[PDB]
């Protein structure tokens, strides 16, 4: 599962919908201030969530799923919290809800394969 | 609009 | 008038198949995660206007313009359908021990409606399966 | 975002 989307930024954090929501707007500030996006595709796996340049196909971020908390798909832009403490990625995508879905259903697999090596039968 | 959490997360935190 | 016995058809884009491996029956995350990697495959790849012809048996593709069959899977040898927004995907081959599957990507705005019928198409067929042979 | 499992299926 690999998707195309634009890097826009990332903030930090020291419920989380609204952590998302300020994510969002924190960027679209930044972004809104240097303008009068970088071309990445984000790898999606039950074992860990890979950002790579579209271009150089170069590893930008790498973050093993249960690192990663929460995913939020805000119309056209998905938030990645993954753990100054957490940090937010903020992507730009035209399959944003679809990365999101997707992220959230590796999740379910990961949490039952989680759950299977425990002892307890998911 | 869309958000979701990881249920895994909780454990290695 | 036609009905689910005699088939019932909706107008789709075919996208294009892909292939993949699963277990015997895997979860249902896992089959959405698998239909998720299909579009995947074909998105990060990329037409023809089809007719689906669903059936409690059948599941055809036909060529819109020319009515032509380009596709025809019986019903039992379908293990998953899933719709994702405007996007339907159709997969052919404790259950059955097999690995490699056959995903179909369509494009329809009756996505819903699709997958709504031929789960319908899997349930009458089971339940004919069941009461059939004993169970 | 829905899925559906052919159970016939499970037995060819």
């Amino acid at each position: 599962i690999i998707f195309a989307a634009n890097y826009l930024g990332s903030t930090q954090l020291l419920v989380r919908m609204m952590q998302a929501q300020e994510a969002v707007s924190r960027i679209k500030m930044a972004q809104k201030l240097a303008k009068s996006m970088t071309e990445v595709d984000l790898f999606i796996l039950t074992q860990r969530i890979k950002v790579l340049n579209a271009d150089t196909q170069e590893t930008m971020m790498d973050h093993p799923l249960r690192t990663i908390s929460y995913i939020a798909d805000i119309g056209n832009i998905v938030v990645l919290m993954a753990r100054y403490k957490m940090i937010c990625h903020v992507f730009e995508s035209e399959d944003a809800q679809l990365i999101a879905q997707s992220i959230g259903q590796a999740f379910s697999v990961a949490y039952q394969e989680f759950l299977r090596a425990n002892g307890i039968n998911p | 609009q869309n958000g979701y959490e990881n249920p895994t997360y909780k454990f290695f935190e």
